[PDB]
């Protein structure tokens, strides 16, 4: 539940799931 | 990818994005003027100018 160091956007993984799930001439 | 007798293509609200020249055959794009709004940060106008 707490931020990952190893990875370089600072974030946890439940955070990167949230991220990644939910998601150009105008 | 067009086809060849075709002669221009448009995008939404009108927005063509391709051009022909008669004398010679070639395939071109557009894209508008860069543009937008100007602001000013400022303190407050006793403070400084
Ligand atoms: C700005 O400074 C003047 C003094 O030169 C003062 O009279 C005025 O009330 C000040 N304005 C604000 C918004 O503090």
């Amino acid at each position: 539940i707490l931020p990952d160091p190893s990875k370089p956007s600072k974030r946890s993984p439940i955070e990167d799931l949230l991220f990644n799930k939910v998601t150009c001439a105008q | 990818k067009f086809l060849p007798f075709q002669q221009f293509g448009r995008d939404i609200a009108d927005t063509t994005d391709a051009v022909r020249d008669p004398q010679t055959l070639e395939i071109l794009d557009i894209t508008p003027c860069s543009f937008g709004g100007v602001s000013v940060i400022t303190p407050g106008t006793n403070t400084s100018n």
